[PDB]
């Protein structure tokens, strides 16, 4: 629809006061879970044997 | 045998068991065909028991 754009990630309006790093954004969540999974992989039995 | 080495030995043996080689498949499925064809080519036919 005219004057609209789509965006692969969730989005928010521009913040009001100063910015700062946060940890509840979609990307941050994606990062944390991904790392958590691979850590689980590394500790799996398949790695331990070798 | 010191366990560190003992740990190493079982490790390297495990690695060998995990290699995704193609040979076992070839033996079971493809090698027989090659023999069956070549049997008609050699100057001496196969002689088996």
């Amino acid at each position: 629809p005219p004057n609209r754009m789509v965006y692969p990630w969730p989005n928010q309006p521009l913040p009001r006061l100063t910015v700062a790093p946060t940890y509840d954004s979609a990307m941050s969540n994606w990062i944390s879970t991904t790392i958590a999974f691979f850590i689980r992989v590394v500790n799996s039995v398949n790695m331990t044997a070798t | 045998v010191n366990d560190l080495t003992r740990r190493t030995m079982t490790g390297v043996m495990t690695a060998m068991r995990q290699v995704k080689t193609m040979t076992p498949f070839y033996i079971q499925h493809m090698c027989p065909t090659e023999l069956s064809v070549l049997a008609s080519v050699t100057v001496t036919p196969p002689f088996q028991v």
